[PDB]
Order: structure tokens, then sequence, then C-alpha cells
């Protein structure tokens, strides 16, 4: 029970992890929606990609593990 | 750009995806937690809903920026 969805959690996780890395890569691409790789805009929408990311990371590591620890 | 932005709005399509598997997971679990590890647990889904709702505000903002910058691009 609360072991299965721990256990799903974690495959969210890997992969939420990994389609994070693809969005901050495709915004790499993107720059010119910002005015290009040397626009304020554009370093700004790179730093909350990684801060919104790492901060979702960090709540779904969190989750699988504590509700994994319930569980217990 | 113009095809980098349908991969972006595939990425952002599985995100939101895997979101909704992680919220409709935990969300299944929300009668059943009890004891100090079970409040633990319950900040963890709240603490994961704020950083997921985060990220889809996240996407949505930057997938209006792209088709508009589109726009003016065409
Ligand atoms: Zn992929
Ligand atoms: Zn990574
Ligand atoms: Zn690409
Ligand atoms: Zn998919």
């Amino acid at each position: 029970g609360i072991e299965a969805a721990a256990s799903a959690i974690q495959g969210n996780v890997t992969s939420i992890h990994s389609l994070l890395d693809e969005g901050k890569q495709s915004l790499t691409k993107l720059a010119a929606a910002w005015g290009g790789s040397g626009s304020e805009a554009y370093q700004g929408v790179q730093q909350k990609w990684d801060a919104t990311a790492t901060e979702l990371n960090n709540a779904l590591q969190n989750l699988a593990r504590t509700i994994s620890e319930a569980g217990q | 750009l113009a095809q980098e932005a349908g991969n972006f709005e595939r990425i952002s399509g599985d995100l939101k995806t895997q979101i909704d598997q992680v919220e409709s997971t935990a969300g299944s679990l929300q009668g059943q937690w009890r004891g100090a590890a079970g409040t633990a647990a319950q900040a963890a889904v709240v603490r994961f809903q704020e950083a997921a709702n985060k990220q889809k505000q996240e996407l949505d903002e930057i997938s209006t920026n792209i088709r508009q910058a589109g726009v003016q691009y065409s």
C-alpha cells in the first residue's frame, strides 16, 4: 500500500528529473524568445527554471522518502 | 525556435503528466497518515504540490512567451 505508493513516486522522481533537464536544454534553444542568449530576460528565465526545477526535485525526493518512512 | 517549440510543448506535457501521477498517488493516501511520520508525509505532499504548481505556472508562462515570439518572428 504505502509501499506501493512510495515506489511509484520514485519512478516519478527520476522521470521528472530527466524532463526538467530536457526542459533546460530546450530553453537554450528557445533563447530568441526572450531576446537571444545575451538577454537579461533570457538569463532570468534560466535562473527561474533552475530554481523551480531544484525545488521540485527536492520536494519530490522528500516526498518519496517520507512516504516510505511513514509506511514503515 | 520554430521547431524547438514543439519539443518544449512535448516536455511540458510530459512533466504535467508525471506531476499528475504524483498528485494522484499522493491523493490516494490522504486518508491514511498517522503518527509523526504521517505528519511528515502530509507536509511532504503540500511541499510537492507547491513546487509542482510553481513548475506548471512556469511552463505556461514559457509556452506563452514562445507562442508570442513565434507570432513576432512569423
Ligand atoms: Zn526524454
Ligand atoms: Zn540532472
Ligand atoms: Zn531540440
Ligand atoms: Zn510522453
